[PDB]
Parts: structure tokens; sequence; C-alpha cells
């Protein structure tokens, strides 16, 4: 019986109308981020170094994007693990707060 | 700096008795066999560990469940009991005797080592009832011995009491010298 | 309650996972069979390396039985293998970088037809002549360890896991004792 | 009343700070970092620094002083201790030398479950399936993530089980209405409920681990996304009214043991689960199987693999730079057009994306003035000055939207 049992039922109560309780946000979607984007979205070379000599979580976008000419080319991604990490880390050791955009 | 009551007490105790001029009977322990033979001894004792209450219950359930549905041989352990060994003892039964230097009443076994000598039964000493308690099952019991081991391990066994003898009974012959604890 | 199933050797040619033992324990390997396990790479204990059986290599393969197990691997376990782990030894040439650039492939081979770590997969388990190049330069795998050695239940898990290979594998130690096969599979997924 | 001190009350005691919450719940730091991540307490911002403290300026962590006590009643801190005395009675009987006493014990021992920590976490199944999108993000990583000593393969195993049972459940509900492509990985959308659920799927390269990450509150997280995830599954496949769990299908695990694999039975509404009906494709070695199957399975379509033996095939994929033999019979694909006729919902036109050709870009689906600004105030000036310059960098963005994209046409 592991787990063979729908603990949810016909459950229709909230728990997020808590006033202290903040909802579990998702993460913004993806915009842009293709394997294969638009020419003008290469970064330039000079400004490479900038974008790896900034510190770290101070960065809109933690890669550099690239032209794949193909999808069997595309390497897999070295900082996979890190982000999940980070964003684990963060999901209950950053400070929550609520504020009006 | 102040320390606990009963931290300074035994560590007090321990200066005390190191100090203090014991009898002969006194110190007689401590004068262990050493490492090598020591372990070799436990080694082969850990062979003939008795029959735990699990495994016990274990087996005479399955004894019952196999007479519900429808001639072992004698069983070999070591005999560990003090008032079942000082029985076995006096008897000429016992092939080995072990006797723990750490036990916490020391006028109840300063005999026992003179009483396996008087009767000629090997004996000797290892170091902490704790570890002879660990291979019985038990938290502690002070002494430990063989009386029946198998013919696999007779050899073994007459092996390790020639070992012994030499290790202990003749290099610790004069234990009875001047008494111990002589130390500035 | 496992059972031997005894197979004459014949003349088709197998692809076979060699993975190290490591024992028996306290034996220094003779020069006859470190010269085998420099040829197949293996002296490293956990690593594992493909090769092919056949005729002529069927007879060195006694020589470290002991050392090492053998077996036929599955098509999923090889692609999960290779997929899953894999290193080249490439110019920055101290580096282990792992394989995670099918152009790297590409570079290196060329004319081979190999332009991805998924062609290799298949060079793997249908057998052709680039999988002699591909064998040498694949830098064959540390296979992940079991339990690791120490911890209040790892030390358990560890009696209870050498118990089991004691009894599901054991030296013969004659010269005419049958070659020792097993799932090659369970193991590898023990591994990884 | 006496005088009473000058901060006792207020934001004093509404928050606790970590170390005081730790010290009053009696509890190692692992323990409760362990019971905050299961109940996702998290750290809160004081309206006053100063003044949730006795005047001090030093770094602090606030936490909620109701989640925190609350917390101390529920039974998981006493399963904890139950396993710490089991762990240190183990640890005796190891060193005790009674190897069958410690066989003993802890084959009648039995686990926590967090079953009831779902209940009221998430009390209804909406919030479960918002909230799932780090369960999958985290899981869909792990599966892929080699066995090493820090998580045993067994964890591993179960990981990729539950994932292959989410792609079997979402391929035959067909609920896939987005997809996308990225260098993380290849990110999936499915409208399961209208909750328009994504997660990202990383590359099935060997994936680096590097030591320095954590994996102890990655293992955590893990396990307690891997709970989440099977109740769901359990919930939509009663729901469905299909069998749960799956049984796997050993022929099938011995041949590439792919998603084609854990078949599952009972017991075309959308655009996106109407395209390639009837359709049947014939993939290349080179291509990724496991991205593209996915998608064809989710679409209604049939796919051969390569691998079936290791036509009547109407469509081909095939990423080589010369094909061998182009048969007339079947219609060569680059996997661009596949992802774009999901991206779109609409059979684009395969002419446009013949082997060889040009990769068209992939995009995802989803004084005048200054004169009545003198008088303004200082909070008012302040604020329209930063506005401008946010808005500087939206006007930056808009400008370099087309200033490369047509200056790079031009050479």
């Amino acid at each position: 019986e592991n787990y063979q049992y729908d603990l949810w039922g016909d459950s229709t109560e909230t728990n997020d109308h808590v006033m202290h309780l903040r909802a579990p946000k998702l993460p913004p979607p993806t915009n842009e981020e293709s394997y294969n984007p638009p020419e003008e979205y290469l970064l330039s070379p000079e400004e490479k170094e900038a974008w790896e000599n900034t510190e770290y979580s101070e960065r809109e976008r933690n890669f550099i994007p690239q032209k794949y000419s193909a999808l069997r080319k595309v390497p897999g991604y070295g900082e996979s693990i890190r982000e999940r990490f980070e964003r684990s880390l963060d999901l209950y050791l950053a400070p929550r707060v609520r504020k009006n955009k | 700096v102040k320390w606990p009551e009963y931290v300074r007490v035994q560590r007090q105790k321990k200066i005390l008795s190191i100090r203090l001029k014991v009898p002969p009977t006194i110190a007689q322990f401590q004068y262990t066999l050493d490492r090598n033979t020591a372990a070799e001894t436990f080694k082969l004792f850990n062979k003939y560990r008795p029959e735990t209450a699990a495994e016990k219950k274990e087996r005479l359930t399955k004894e019952a469940a196999a007479v519900a549905e429808g001639a072992s041989p004698k069983p070999y352990a070591v005999k560990y009991g003090l008032n079942h060994v000082v029985a076995l003892i006096e008897n000429k039964k016992a092939k080995l005797v072990l006797i723990a230097n750490d036990v916490d009443p020391i006028e109840l076994v300063v005999f026992l080592p003179a009483l396996c000598k008087k009767m000629g039964v090997p004996y000797a000493i290892v170091k902490g009832k704790a570890r002879l308690g660990t291979l019985v099952n038990q938290k502690t019991s002070a002494v430990a011995a063989l009386t029946e081991v198998r013919a696999e391990d007779e050899a073994a066994l007459a092996k390790l009491v020639s070992t012994i003898d030499a290790n202990f009974a003749d290099k610790y012959d004069e234990v009875k010298k001047h008494w111990g604890g002589g130390i500035l | 309650g496992l059972i031997r199933e005894k197979t004459t050797y014949d003349g088709k040619p197998a692809l076979l996972f060699i993975v190290r033992v490591r024992g028996p324990l306290a034996v220094n390997i003779p020069n006859k069979a470190f010269k085998i396990l420099s040829l197949l790479r293996l002296v490293e204990t956990n690593t594992g390396v493909f090769v092919k059986l056949t005729k002529n290599v069927y007879p060195l393969l006694k020589v470290i039985a002991p050392y090492v197990v053998i077996g036929k691997p599955s098509l999923s376990s090889i692609r999960s293998l290779i997929q899953k782990r894999g290193r080249i030894i490439y110019k920055g040439e101290p580096h282990e970088i792992v394989l995670n650039d099918n152009n790297i492939v590409e570079e290196q081979l060329g004319d081979h037809g190999i332009i991805c770590v998924e062609d290799i997969i298949h060079e793997i388990a249908t057998m052709g002549e680039s999988f002699s190049v591909c064998n040498f330069f694949l830098q064959p795998f540390k296979l992940n360890r079991e339990v690791s050695g120490f911890g209040s239940l790892n030390r358990l898990r560890k009696i209870k896991q050498r118990e089991a290979e004691s009894r599901t594998r054991q030296f013969s130690n004659a010269a005419t004792a049958p070659v020792i096969e097993v799932d090659i599979d369970s193991l590898l997924a023990k591994l990884n | 009343m006496r005088i009473k001190k000058k901060n006792t009350r207020g934001n004093a005691r509404n928050f606790i700070t970590r170390s005081q919450a730790v010290r009053k719940l009696q509890v190692s730091l692992a323990d409760f970092r362990r019971l905050c991540i299961f109940k996702g307490i998290y750290p809160r911002e004081p309206r006053n620094k100063k003044k949730a403290n006795k005047g001090s300026t030093a770094p602090t962590t606030f936490y909620y002083a109701k989640d925190i006590q609350y917390l101390m009643h529920e039974p998981v801190l006493a399963k904890f201790r139950e396993h710490k005395t089991f762990a240190r009675k183990l640890t005796r009987a190891l060193g005790r030398g009674e190897v069958s006493s410690a066989k003993r014990l802890e084959e009648n021992r039995d686990s926590y479950t967090l079953d009831h920590i779902i209940k009221e976490r998430y009390p209804s199944f909406p919030d479960a399936i918002r909230d799932i999108d780090d369960a999958l993000n985290m899981l869909f990583l792990f599966s892929n993530l080699p066995s090493t000593n820090q998580v045993s393969s067994k964890i591993i195993n179960d990981a990729q089980k539950i994932c292959n049972q989410w792609l079997a459940y979402v391929a035959k509900e067909r609920l896939v209405r987005k997809v996308f492509v990225s260098i993380k990985g290849v990110y999936y959308q499915a409208n399961i409920k209208g909750e328009e659920v994504r997660w990202l799927v990383p590359f099935k390269f060997p994936e680096n681990i590097p030591s320095d990450v954590d994996f102890r509150i990655m293992l955590t997280f893990l396990e307690f996304y891997s709970t989440l995830l099977h109740f769901v599954l359990y919930k939509l496949y009663t729901d469905s009214g299909l069998i749960y769990p799956p049984k796997l299908d050993l022929k099938k695990d011995k041949i590439i043991s792919g998603l084609s694999s854990y078949i599952l039975e009972s017991r075309y509404d959308s655009p996106v689960a109407s395209l390639f009906s009837a359709f049947v494709f014939y993939v290349s070695r080179e291509v990724p199987i496991d991205i593209l199957e996915f998608l064809i399975l989710s679409c209604g379509g049939n796919v051969i693999s390569e691998a079936a033996m290791d036509s009547k095939v109407t469509h081909q994929i095939v990423d080589r730079p010369v094909l061998k033999n182009k048969v007339a019979g079947r219609t060569y694909i680059q996997p661009q057009w596949i992802f774009d006729c999901i991206n779109k919902g609409e059979l684009v036109p395969a002419n446009k994306y013949l082997p060889g050709e040009a990769l068209p870009p992939h995009l995802s689906p989803w004084e005048e003035k200054k004169l009545k600004m003198i008088m303004m105030s200082n909070k008012q000036k302040k604020l329209y000055k930063k506005m401008k310059y946010s808005n500087a960098k939206k006007e930056e963005q808009a400008e370099n939207l087309k200033k490369k994209k047509k200056q790079i046409a031009k050479q």
C-alpha cells in the first residue's frame, strides 16, 4: 500500500489564504534562451571579459549564449547542478517578503 | 579552575593506586597477556560465542514449526559464569581460563588465579572485562573459559595453551616478587 | 538459491564488460597478470573497459579471472554507461574533461564516421573497425563503488554485500575451471 | 502597570532569532534545517531590523514565531530522535561484534513518511500541481546524475523511475502544449489542469558533478520532491483511471530501456495533441531519441529507432551533413521543424527544414516636460529619476532588438 491512497480526495481548502503565508511562486518563463538564438543575441568578444569578471548573483544571465548549427552539436550544460542547488538554497534561506510592484 | 567532584575523585584514585604499595596477591593483574596472544585467544573464542536470545528464539521457533508439520550433537560454547566457572575449576574440567584485570571488587577474583595454579589448569589474565563481555553477548563477565572445543580446533586450542604457558605462566612466574606500586 | 549454467565456448564473437574485483586480498599480482592488466588498462580499482571476446583472447581471460568479473552487457546498459559516464584525455593534455562536446568527437576521429557519442554507442554495440580506435580513445570509465567503506549503516551494508558476493562468486582456483559469467547489468545498476 | 522595558513586545516576540529558535527547539541545526525544508519555512524581513532585536545592528535571520511554535509539535521530531537512538544502538551492536543482532535490529526498522506533511503544506491538488515545478526541475536533473559516494544508486534509480512515470503519463494524456530547447536543456510545458506546469529536461550527456555543492541539502529536498511526485502521480492515475504503478516492460528494457518501456493502460482534443496523427517516424542514430520520442508519442505518432535490431515510415529525422540513400518514400526532417510544429501548434511546411540547409532562429512561445519637474518633492523626484533610469534599460533592449538584427543581415 505504499503511496496507494488518495490523501487529497475531494479537498477544496486553501493554505495560501493565511495572512502571513507567502504563495510558492514559480520561476519566470523562458524568453529567447534557445540553443540557436538570433545572431544579434551573441555577446561580443570584448564583452566576454566584462561578463566573466562580474561577481556571482549580480548577473541577469548566468550563461553566455552561443550559436549552434545543429541540435546534436549542443554540448551538455556545465552549470546545471550549481543553478539547481542555488535555487534549492534560496527556496528556504532567501528571506521572503511581500512587496507591491 | 575547578573540575567535577567525581572526576577529581577518580583521578586521585589512579594516583593513589600508582603510589600505594600493594601486596603480592594484588598487582598479579596488569601483568596481562601480550597483545598478539590475547588477540589470537579472542579470535579462537569468537568461534564459540554462545547462542544469543534472538538466535535461540529463532532456533526454537524453527523446531516448533518443524514439529507442527511432522538429533543434533552436543552444543559447544564458552563457559563464562563466575560461579559456574569456579564450579568447573577444582573439578579438572576446564582447559583454558581467562580472568579480567578490572573487576570492580578485587577480592572477588584474587583467589581465582591462585586456585587455577593450584589445580594446574591453564589460565591467563586479559585486559578489560568489557572485552570478555562483548564476546558473550553480556555487558561484562569478568571471566571466560572453554570446556569442550570441537575436534577441528582441538589442535589450535592445544597450541594456544602451550604458547600461553610460556607467554604468561613462565614470564610472570615471579609475580610474587617485591610488592608492586613502588613508583615515586 | 541461484543456479549455475555451464556453457561451451563457441567461435561467435561477443562483447564483454570487465570490472575489477580487488581480490584475492593479500596477493601481489604476478607479472604474467600485470602485463594483461596493463594491456587491458584495468590496473586502477573499479575501472571497467569494453573488449571483444575471441578465440585468441579467451585463453588470456583465465589469467585474470579471479581479479575481475566478466559478462555480456545489454544494449540499454551500454548506452546508459556511455551517456552517463565518459572521459577523454584532451588538450587543455593533463585534463580529464567529460564527454560533453560532440564536436570533440568529430575533431578527434573525423574520417571514421563518428560525429557524436551516440555513434560510439552503436559502434560498441555493433562491432566494427571504429571500435578498435574508439576503445583506446574511450578512456574507460571509473565506475562508482559500493557503499564506500564507513558509516553506521554503511558497515552493515558492506558486510551484507561482501557475504552476497562471496556466495554468488567464488575462486575455484583450478586451471580447468570454466570462466564464471554473471549478469553484469545488475552489477552496473548497483554501481550506477 | 509598572514601567515596561524599552523593547520587549511587538516585533520582539513575533519573530525569534535563528539561534534562539534552535536553542528553544533543542534540535541540531541539521535536523532543524531538514524540518524547515520539509515544512517549507523561510526567513522573513522584519518591518524594523533594530526593533525585532534589542537595538542590535548585527546581521540576523528572523523566523516567524508562530511557525516555529507549531513545528515543535510535529511527529517528525520524534521520528528523528528514534532514528538517532536506532543509529546509536546499531553502532553499539557493531562494536560488540554481534553482527546477527545488528542485522535483526536493522531488518525490523521502519522509516517515517511525509504523507501528512503534503496534506497540510498543499491542502488542495491545484496547489501541489503549482508547486510541482521545482520538484520536477530537481528530479529530472537527478535522474541523469550518475551514482556517486554522495548518493546511492537506489535513489537515482527511483528518481529515474519517477521521471519515466511522469513522462509516460504525459505522453498518454497528451497534455503537452508548448516545448522549447535551450543550452541548459529542453524545456517542456503541459497544461496539467490548466496550471501550465513547466519543467526543464537537461541533456542526457554525462552530468559533471562539482563537489562544492552540498549534496546533503539536495538529498533532503529530493526526498520530499520524490514523495510529492509519487503522490501526484498516484492521484493523476486514479483520476484518469489508469493502473498504478504501471509494470515495467522487461522485453523492451533489454533493448534501450527508453520511454517505450513501462507500458500503461486504463483501469487529440487539441491541435498539439492532433499534430502528427497516424504518422510514422524513423529517427537516425545521431539524433537524441530520448527527446524526440517523447514528443512524437505525446503527439500520437510512431517512431522506429535505429537500435530496434541492435520503408512504411512516411517521415525520417537525420542530422547528418549528407544523407546516404534519400528514399523518396521517407520525408527527411530536421528536429528544428518538429520543435517549431509543437511551438506553433500547426503543421508548418517541411520544405523549410531540409537537411543541410540554414537553421532559422528558434524562439520561445512565451525641456517642455523637464520644466514642470523642478518643484517635485524629494520622494517624487527620486521616484521619477529611478523610473527613468530603469526605463533606460528597456529602451536599450528595444533598440538592440533591431540594431544588431539589421546590422548582421547586411553582412
